RNA sequence: GGCCGCUCCAGAAGAGGGCCCCCUUGCCCGUUAUCGGGGGCUAGGCUCGAUGUCGGCC
């Protein structure tokens, strides 16, 4: 019997400067025996803190950790530009060891809309035998965001998947593709094809559309 | 008193395929660590694989690898291996290698207190092949604050990566280049757009530069704007 | 009634085993290895005890 790790959230959105809590919550209990490890993006993770608050060597001061029953919680007092990364916690109270799944520390910044644009299959594409719509998300934040599509006023679901882009090193946003793929069979029986998004930004839904063959 | 640790043997194997994996070390003895393996799935977090202890040859595995991954040390080497027989798509990952310091005071291991680089382990059935390319081009009806938006859609390719610019690397403003994702087929697929001024479409040109590395491919496909 | 005993019955019978919690390992301890002390439970299902509502002897 495995004791799990629980992290929440799944990610944070703070400013340089700012005091920055990440949570972690044992199934059952494991003493102190809790370790916070960071790991940035194509990089191997580091310890900061073992044995729930202890600061591992040439960990900075500002990183500290607390336990509060199963609870474990750590603390960056004050945010550094070096601090945007994912944080991930593990117990070694019982074998085998347990990761939490993580906690990603972005950056804060204004909200900002989506531009959104759709874009027919090509006609090479449809040559091939396959037709993929895309719809593009640019340069919004924050991260959450909903896009549906509907053919012929039907909403689509399981034929469409998301790729979205880490934050922009210049300015913190977000953009996201979503790419409906139909064959070129089914792409030929609509007419309407259109992405609908749902953003903070927007004071009401946008709909980008296209008709087949115009 | 560098500690340093070195994996090797990543790489492509069918399901069923062996590979072995390599951990050089120095600045520390293996026989004074706990040795581990640690993967991580693409987007995913941290599983732990395997651990042994070189002083005294202790092993222990993850219930999902046990008979199929043997973890074992040289210590004339300082090297750690990890051998992953009957490997299948879901072990794709990168692994990282990690030691624990043996303190003689304490009295059990504690946290993994070193990581290596990584390296990358895909498995798949899927054969090489290079992308197919096809353009997302902007329409008269797609225009937004003086902007359009334009790209390529770079389709059924493998194994990762590919690499995208935009006019051979002069176009870089305003560009994104999207996480491939893994489709139902075994093959990757991502789209790579691009914002501009609208009113340049006509006297501009948008050439995509893709290039797969594992196909020998590079292609270059112009996008241009439809008409009516 | 008496003595001897558990080889079968009974659960009227307590330890082993197992689960959880506190104490940053906290008398002494600790397999290159997570303990110790305290607390909360699990009983007749296995082992070993003990017992008689059991068996033998007189
Ligand atoms: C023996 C000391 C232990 O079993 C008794 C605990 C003392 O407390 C009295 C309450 O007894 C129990 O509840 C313990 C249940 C018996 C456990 C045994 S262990 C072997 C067998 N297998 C299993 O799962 N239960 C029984």
């Amino acid at each position: 019997s495995d004791i799990q790790m629980t992290q929440s959230p799944s990610s944070l959105s703070a400013s340089v400067g700012d005091r920055v809590t990440i949570t972690c919550r044992a199934s059952q209990s494991v003493y102190y025996s809790v370790a916070w490890y960071q790991q940035k993006p194509g990089k191997a993770p580091k310890l900061l803190i073992y044995s729930a608050s202890y600061l591992y060597s040439g960990v900075p001061s500002r990183f500290s950790g607390s336990r509060s029953g199963t609870d474990f919680t750590l603390t960056i007092s004050s945010l550094q530009p070096e601090d945007f990364a994912t944080y991930y916690c593990q117990q070694y109270r019982r074998r085998p060891i347990t990761f939490g799944q993580g906690t990603k520390v972005e950056i804060k910044r204004t909200v900002a809309a989506p531009s959104v644009f759709i874009f027919p299959p090509s006609d090479e594409q449809l040559k091939s035998g396959t037709a993929s719509v895309v719809c593009l998300l640019n340069n919004f934040y924050p991260r959450e965001a909903k896009v549906q599509w509907k053919v012929d006023n039907a909403l689509q679901s399981g034929n469409s998947q998301e790729s979205v882009t880490e934050q922009d090193s210049k300015d913190s946003t977000y953009s996201l593709s979503s790419t409906l793929t139909l064959s070129k069979a089914d792409y030929e029986k609509h007419k309407v094809y259109a992405c609908e998004v749902t953003h903070q930004g927007l004071s009401s839904p946008v709909t980008k559309s296209f008709n087949r063959g115009e | 008193s560098e500690v340093q640790l070195v994996e090797s043997g990543g790489g492509l194997v069918q399901p069923g395929g062996s590979l072995r994996l390599s951990c050089a070390a120095s600045g520390f003895s293996l026989s004074s660590s706990s040795m581990h393996w640690v993967r991580q799935a693409p987007g995913k977090g941290l599983e732990w694989v395997a651990s042994i202890s070189p002083y005294s040859g202790s092993t222990s595995y993850a219930d999902s690898v046990k008979g199929r991954f043997t973890i074992s040390a040289d210590t004339s080497k300082n090297t750690a291996y990890l051998q992953m027989n009957s490997l299948r798509a879901e072990d794709t990952a990168v692994y990282y290698c990690a030691r624990t310091k043996y303190h003689y005071k304490n009295y059990y291991w504690w946290a993994l207190d070193y990581w290596g680089q990584g390296t990358l382990v895909t498995v798949s059935s899927a054969s090489t092949k290079g992308p197919s390319v096809f353009p997302l081009a902007p329409s008269s009806k797609s225009t937004s604050g003086g902007t359009a938006a334009l790209g390529c859609l770079v389709k059924d390719y493998f194994p990762e990566p590919v690499t995208v610019s935009w006019n051979s690397g002069a176009l870089t403003s305003g560009v994104h280049t999207f996480p491939a994702v893994l489709q139902s087929s075994g093959l990757y697929s991502l789209s790579s757009v691009v914002t501009v001024p609208s009113s340049s479409l006509g006297t501009q040109t948008y050439i995509c530069n893709v290039n797969h590395k594992p196909s020998n491919t590079k292609v270059d496909k112009k996008v241009e704007p439809k008409s009516c």
